[PDB]
């Protein structure tokens, strides 16, 4: 991808595939509704 | 990078967390809170006064 992907996964298989694929890089699952989204985004921007 | 600091009689209290090794490990990174900003502490860092 060039632009960051938007995944449409009604079955939920794609999200677990993403978690498994990027587990070695310490991937974190968050949401827009969560109030911790700011700090998660800020940490992702500064530390990968 | 190794660091050598002279004139320790004018010691800056900003070095207190660094000297105390007050690190915060999170997500594979080692964070040191120098002042008000977080810094990834590389394991090769060393300071001599």
């Amino acid at each position: 991808f060039n632009r960051y992907p938007l995944i449409i996964d009604p079955s939920g298989q794609a999200t677990e595939f993403i978690m498994n694929e990027y587990k070695d890089r310490k991937i974190t699952r968050t949401s827009f509704l969560d109030d911790a989204f700011r700090k998660n985004l800020e940490s992702a921007l500064r530390f990968g | 990078n190794p660091l050598l600091v002279q004139d320790v009689e004018s010691y800056d209290p900003v070095l207190n967390p660094v000297l105390n090794r007050e690190v915060r490990r999170t997500g594979g990174r080692v964070l040191i809170t120098l002042g008000d900003q977080d810094i990834d502490l590389s394991p090769s860092f060393v300071i001599f006064l």
